[PDB]
């Protein structure tokens, strides 16, 4: 049907492509430069000790800030962190400004965040019978009931799988599931033993041929054994708890069946059920089967989050199961988001600050600059002369170090253009002529924009 | 896991005299406060009063909501405490005001006893009709103890459930006839053979003695607004769970109100009022204010306990200041509890109990290192240090926390008043007030 | 039709016919109602522990009458009404009382079947007597 | 008494289980499970 | 049984010539303004006025809402009192004005006689006929219901239209129950089980009840209070047919909606026709809008239109406030913070601050009321706050003091129970005071601005 494309595989690059870990020895110390990073030895040693606080499940609610300027690496090590941590713990990245949902109140979208970064692993065994139907054959029963004339003691089915076939003994009460979901021979059943029921998949497709027109789809055949018996480990959040329980989604009257077909729009999910959530929880953990995995909200621009959403933070975090909070700002001495009289330092509420772990990230030397441009020349497969790599490395002293990274593409391409495999001094001279950074563009608007005018700029 | 407040399991004060010892239950000092809080707590338990609001008032820190967590813990389960933070009440769904209507009725439970009936025994057969095309289900169970046999006819909704339960004979079960609900206790024959798929070879159990029917009373405790939820309502009341619930109307609860007066006349409930605690409570408007002075003064009121951590501050939603940001006309109607900082030698104590609750063993230089920066960075900072230096230490394998290591975690961690010196030095480096920066070296 | 589901002959044709036939809904739609009791209507019906709890005088003779029956201790009581005693059976009929009735409406040969009865069998625990009628004459000594 | 005409019965007891079909749903749909279809 | 603020009053306590005692009903003082609102409730028990407005003005803790509230009591049960503060009005379902209108007409009620229409038996057959339709898709439908009802001295046997089998439907009857049918809204109950065949031995936890006494079909009759508010509601959602919309509008969710002009209007038609039919008393009560000062001008300017309407129940107010600024008109101050216009419509009652010996009496008062057996010292000393302090202050005292009376073992409080109270808690004064002094720099330990 969908005609396969057999062409390689690539990755595409992104900012932050270039980091794969904090670059640590075993001994927790920062090397130089390693896993992408270059610097900051200190922020990541610190985010190591954090990485192990969140491997270490004694940690609850406790709170991160990445305090430093614009381009200091904050997103970089929060992502490395999420990196070090691995897939099966969760991280739940957010701004302040996804809070400002119109649909609920911002304490309940800050409260599905913060569960959301909370992980549930259950263990379970999955224990079925699966087939193609070869056969179905009743056993007429050795003492038949009187006035009916007919009496089954066994229902005998076949099942065929890619693997093998089965002859299958059946409680004779399958002819309920059997008649309602009106299997044949040749369809596709699987039988679960927790009910004993059968549930029809679809017609093999091994009968695809037997009409030249026949309305249903088929589907193919198990490819399984044809009797399961597996563990089956569900990742499962707290959030996926709290949505489950407060919209069941299978409900088979008029008014479940009307509500699945309107917009989900979120509740403000209650306080007594979520806390009837964790006492359940906490009840499977204490029996082995689940293990519960608290992972890592992180929130940056933390500094757009307001001082009622801060004051309930503090009621999350006291909370006994929680996630670690990570919170990134650049916001200096800055006034409070909702609290126009209070200034604090990071924008934080100086209340709220007191729980937080600081960790502050500092700027780039030059040489430490030009290392970040070597390592992302090679992440976005550019490659530059030696004198070119040191005019990148210069513009990012005086200019930014965000604006030289985003200057190797541009180059990239005119030098192709210009028919080299490598970029040069002529390149980069070129790139930084047709990109602006924002200063030479705000002195442009200065001079232009002196007055009104025909040609002016506005404001 | 282990929380802020996870060693605090009561007030610490004698039951007999309300005297605070100075250290137990995981509190210490604030002897004053929590002597304080320990009247209040008896008048909570005597019940007889209602409508008091409390506000324990402090620096932060201090152990304001350490306090009130305390108080929760001496309470038990039974009686109500609905925490809330103020900044619950601000919702979309509904009005300020019907938000705290909503959390004081939270605070008061009903606590209704009901006689159900249930049934044990084994099952000896079943017998199931089905209407083919769905529609009616009949059927007979036969029910067995030592010392009875009988035969209980079926309806379509007790099917279900045998069926879901997936009843055979042999089965030990249990039914609450009152609520139909079955479980399976376990089997008295073997598993069959005959059959595939029947499942798991639950627990044996010798079959159940005496007589198949038993009285049971049981005892249900639901709050006014659980009532209120539902008798607002002919349909959804996942309301009380998932909070669809509306702004209700006040027939439905002047209605309550009377029944559930009369249905502790008629001895069929006990109400037990319990708290209110809201924290933070400075985040309130003037108009949450003017509504809470009054909601007080009704018979139905919880207790109301408060925590602020504000000076002399402004009211929100007004153009003026005043103590603790909350007007002077509540503040009339409040007794105040005082919190005061902490001494060396009740920071010592505090961090020690943080210590061994999180298991971690300190040495005694250690522990006065960690002392001498809870007074200069805090408590809170002092507390984190010392899971972070616990890490650390495993690092190094060391057996105990060490002085490096509570050195080498206040290196890499700042406390709020360092960080506040690091914005200050800088200052153009950072996002000012003015959105202006700097990006260059 | 959709909520009420399908129509009986419609279930019969169905049951019954020679090939299946999907049916319309094929199912009744309209949910079951949360208050399993209530359902869907504003109708009440007095329960009859409302009916001991709603008289002062008969939530303490309940009360008694347990603690007498456990006693073993066969009991008259007196009526100065005769509607009271009509619904004082109807309380003990609910309860499990085993009780006789004698009024001044109760014919003359009723009334010495009733005395003779009640003082035959032990069965018989609470004798509902008439003030006057029953007050009179009669030997009530068991 | 003639057992209803649409009231498929199961029964589960000590011998295991069976199911029993009244003579009017012989010849039925319902009765093809059972080998006793039109 | 529990004790509140105001649990001591009972009310007025004014004398047959409606002059008050300087004591009585739990009142101290206030005469003034006690008699003030007892000609208030005179206004109130004569029903031919509508739209009085009254204003309780005096500063906070000058029992004003006890004043209220003893109006309440010496009204009695059968009047409408309707109390809401001003912060009850901002819905986030409806414009604020609804809400008032909502509280207008429920503070409006109406006594009225009704004949419930009715049958009852035990079902006895139920046999339902039923047409093949022409080809609408949804296949054949019911088009009566034949059902046979059994009383104590009579049966029927009822040719149902399928609307009310629907009720009898939904309400999942069975043959050889006892059920309730209303001919008046076809809707249908489920009694019980006869209890012929009341075998134990059923799973299905059945109430059996006993054959209905009397004949099948009946007609009672019963009176009912309700407000003119609770009329609105019902039209507006209508609940009471077996229609679809009537069914519908049981499963969606309630919410409250901006209840017309023309519907009101058109529901007085209807409770005048109950009233020149002699079914029906009207009863007009007393709307409290408590912290009216947390109205705004366009709360304020409804109200003018509001009160002016041929119906309206008597409006009285409390306000605490000086001249203040009016809310939602940041450029209009004026006294008690009502606009100057309204406050024309009103009566004010200004209440006055008690004197020491008056205090003395409210301790006294309240002390026993909460059953706290005081000494004379004792009271000198609680009413001395009071004076020095609030009067609240004083009131609030008296349950610690009796706790830690009852703890050092004391029968009753001494001085110095509470002297203990006085230190475990304190007054906002004191309080405002620790801010001031430990606040008096920023730092670790400094209270948060
Ligand atoms: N120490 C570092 N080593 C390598 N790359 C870095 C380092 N710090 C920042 N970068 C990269 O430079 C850019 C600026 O860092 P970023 O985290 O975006 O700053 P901010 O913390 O202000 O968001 C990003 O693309 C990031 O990947
Ligand atoms: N007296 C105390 N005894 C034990 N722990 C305390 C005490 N006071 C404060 N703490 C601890 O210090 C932290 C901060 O106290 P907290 O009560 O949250 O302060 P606040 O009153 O500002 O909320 C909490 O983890 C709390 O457990
Ligand atoms: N004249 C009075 N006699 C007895 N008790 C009073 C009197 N005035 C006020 N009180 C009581 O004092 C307390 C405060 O009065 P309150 O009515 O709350 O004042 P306001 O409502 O004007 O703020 C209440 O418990 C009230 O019952
Ligand atoms: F005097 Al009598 F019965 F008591 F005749």
């Amino acid at each position: 049907i969908s005609e396969v494309r057999g062409n390689t595989r690539d990755h595409r690059t992104a900012a932050h492509t270039h980091i794969k870990g904090l670059g640590l020895n075993s001994s927790g110390i920062a090397e130089k430069q390693a896993a992408g990073f270059v610097g900051q030895c200190a922020a990541r040693e610190a985010c190591g000790v954090v990485v192990d606080l969140i491997k270490a499940h004694k940690m609850a609610g406790r709170g991160v800030l990445l305090a430093g300027g614009p381009g200091t690496g904050k997103t970089a090590l929060a992502l490395a962190i999420s990196q070090e941590l691995g897939t099966k713990i969760p991280f739940c990245p957010i701004t302040g400004s996804e809070i400002y949902s119109t649909e609920v109140k911002k304490t309940e979208v800050l409260m599905e965040n913060f569960r959301r970064a909370i992980g549930l692993r259950v263990r379970e065994t999955k224990d079925v019978y699966e087939g193609e139907v070869t056969e179905m054959t009743p056993e007429e029963a050795e003492n038949p009931l009187g006035g009916y004339g007919k009496t089954i003691s066994t229902l005998l089915i076949g099942l065929k799988s890619a693997r093998g076939q089965k002859k299958l003994r059946l409680d004779p009460s399958i002819y309920e599931a059997i008649q309602k979901e009106r299997v044949q021979v040749g369809d596709v059943i699987y039988i679960e033993t927790n009910t004993g029921a059968c549930k029809r998949v679809g017609r093999s497709d091994a009968y695809a041929t037997e009409f030249d027109l026949e309305a249903e789809e088929y589907v193919p055949i198990p490819k399984g054994e044809v009797h399961k018996k597996k563990e089956i480990v569900q990742d499962v959040t707290l959030h996926d708890l709290d949505v489950a329980n407060a919209r069941p989604q299978g409900g088979q009257d008029i008014i479940s069946m009307m509500g699945q077909l309107m917009k989900p729009k979120m509740t403000e999910i209650t306080d007594k059920l979520r806390m009837e959530i964790n006492k359940v929880v906490q009840k499977y953990i204490n029996q082995g089967v689940a293990e519960l995995i608290p992972g890592v909200l992180f929130i940056d621009e933390a500094h757009m989050l307001d001082i009622e959403c801060f004051t309930y933070l503090n009621k999350a975090l006291e909370s006994p199961i929680a996630p670690i909070v990570v919170l990134a700002s650049n916001r200096g001495i800055a006034t409070i988001r909702g609290a126009d009289d209070l200034k604090a330092a990071h924008g934080i509420p100086p209340d709220f600050l007191q729980r937080l772990l600081i960790i502050p990230t500092h700027p780039y030397e030059p040489d430490e600059i030009r290392r970040i441009v070597r390592i992302r020349a090679q992440t976005e497969g550019v490659q530059l002369t030696d004198a070119a790599v040191d005019r990148v490395a210069e513009h990012g002293v005086r200019i930014s170090l965000r604006y030289c990274l985003q200057l190797l593409a541009p180059a990239s391409i005119l030098a192709r253009v210009n028919g080299r495999t490598q970029v040069d001094v002529q390149d980069i001279a070129e790139a930084e002529e047709l990109f602006l950074d924002a200063r030479r563009s705000a002195n442009i608007l200065t001079s232009t924009g002196e007055s009104g005018g025909l040609h002016g700029f506005i404001s | 896991l282990i929380a802020a407040h996870s060693h605090i399991r009561g007030l610490g004060v004698d039951a007999d005299t309300l005297e605070p010892r100075p250290s137990s239950q995981g509190l210490v000092g604030q002897e004053k406060a929590r002597k304080a809080a320990a009247v209040v707590l008896e008048m909570i338990k005597q019940g007889k009063i209602a409508g008091r609001a409390v506000l324990i008032a402090g620096p932060p820190s201090t152990g304001k909501t350490a306090i009130a967590m305390g108080m929760a813990q001496s309470l038990g389960q039974d009686v109500p405490f609905t925490t809330l933070a103020a900044s619950e009440i601000f919702s979309l769904e509904m009005s300020k005001t019907e938000a705290l209507t909503q959390a004081f009725r939270k605070s008061i439970g009903v606590r209704i006893k009901e006689e159900s009936e249930i049934m044990e025994g084994e099952v000896v057969e079943i017998q199931i009709d089905r209407s083919v095309t769905g529609g009616a289900k009949q059927g007979k169970l036969t029910i067995k103890t030592t010392d009875m046999e009988a035969i209980y006819d079926m309806g379509s909704k007790m099917i279900d459930a045998m069926t879901k339960e997936r009843v055979m004979a042999g089965d030990i079960i249990s039914i609450d006839k009152s609520s139909g609900k079955i479980t399976k206790l376990g089997r008295s024959y073997a598993r069959s053979r005959d059959y595939d798929a029947m499942g798991v070879d639950t627990k044996f159990l010798q079959c159940p003695e005496g007589e198949l029917q038993k009285r049971k009373e049981v005892v249900h405790t639901v709050s006014l607004h659980e009532i209120d939820v539902i008798n607002s309502r002919t349909q959804g009341f996942l309301a009380l769970f998932s909070g669809d619930t509306g702004e209700i109307r006040s027939e439905i609860r002047d209605q309550i109100n009377t029944k559930v007066a009369e249905w502790k006349e008629e001895g069929k409930a006990e109400i037990v009022p319990g708290v209110l605690f809201i924290d933070e409570v400075h985040m309130l408007d003037i108009e949450c204010f003017s509504y809470i002075n009054r909601a007080l003064e009704s018979d139905l009121a919880p207790i109301v306990i408060m925590a602020s951590n504000r000076g002399v501050s402004r009211i929100r939603g007004t153009d003026y200041k005043s103590p603790h940001g909350l007007p002077l006309d509540f503040l009339d109607r409040v007794v105040i509890i005082n919190t005061h900082p902490y001494t060396p030698d009740e920071l010592r104590q505090i961090l020690s109990i943080r210590a061994q609750e999180e298991e971690v063993d300190l040495t005694p230089d250690a522990l006065a290192l960690l002392t001498k920066i809870g007074q200069e960075a805090g408590l809170r900072y002092a507390s984190n240090l010392i899971t972070t230096s616990q890490l650390i230490a495993a690092k190094r394998r060391a057996k105990q926390v060490g002085v490096e290591d509570v050195q080498r975690s206040f290196k890499l961690f700042y406390d709020p008043a360092r960080s506040v010196r690091f914005v200050q030095e800088s200052e153009k480096r950072l996002i000012g007030n003015d959105g202006v920066v700097d990006f260059s070296y | 039709k959709a909520l009420f589901g399908p129509t009986p002959s419609e279930i019969k044709e169905a049951s019954f016919g020679p090939r299946p036939v999907t049916l319309y809904p094929p199912r009744a739609l309209l949910p079951a109602p949360d208050h399993d009791k209530q359902r869907f209507t504003n109708i009440t019906v007095p329960s009859m522990a409302r009916f001991v709890t709603d008289s002062g005088k008969l939530a303490k003779l309940d009360e008694l009458l347990r603690e007498l029956k456990e006693g073993g201790h066969r009991v008259l009581l007196y009526f100065q009404m005769t509607r009271m005693i009509d619904l004082m059976e109807e309380y003990l009929t609910y309860r499990n009382y085993k009780y006789c009735r004698l009024d001044g409406s109760t014919k003359l040969e009723d009334r010495r079947d009733t005395v003779a009865d009640f003082q035959t069998r032990p069965e018989i625990f609470i004798f509902l007597l008439s003030t006057r009628a029953g007050g009179l004459g009669i030997n009530l000594t068991t | 008494k003639r057992p209803d005409p649409m009231m498929i019965r199961w029964v589960n007891n000590k011998m295991g289980s069976v199911v029993a079909v009244p003579e009017e749903l012989l010849g039925t749909h319902a009765g093809v499970v059972f080998g006793a279809g039109p």
